[PDB]
């Protein structure tokens, strides 16, 4: 929960929810998994957190 | 519908009707649509 403020549930108008409602949705998780070999671990992921 | 799956959206109006009722095929008009008058779409997370 602390890693990803974009995954917050915003039930009421919390003052945090006044901020976290401005969060752009696709700014979370990995963006470019630069993998080389299928079946082998990816070399360099590129994630927003 | 044979496989217990319904298509289309879902209304939650109340009605105090005494007569015939059928949620599967409502004969009457739908109360509103998404782009209609005075109707409004909620944002993300439903913030009250």
């Amino acid at each position: 929960a602390l890693a990803y403020p974009g995954r917050a549930v915003l039930p009421t108008q919390t003052k945090n929810a006044q901020f976290l409602s401005t969060a752009i949705a696709d700014r979370i998780g990995r963006l470019d998994r630069a993998n080389l070999i299928g079946g082998e671990v990816s070399a360099m992921v590129e994630c927003m957190e | 519908n044979l496989f217990n799956v319904a298509r289309g959206n879902l209304y939650l109006v109340q009605t105090a009707t005494n007569g015939n009722w059928s949620p599967m095929a409502p004969v009457a008009a739908p109360p509103f649509v998404r782009g209609g008058p005075n109707v409004r779409v909620v944002g993300r997370f439903g913030t009250i």
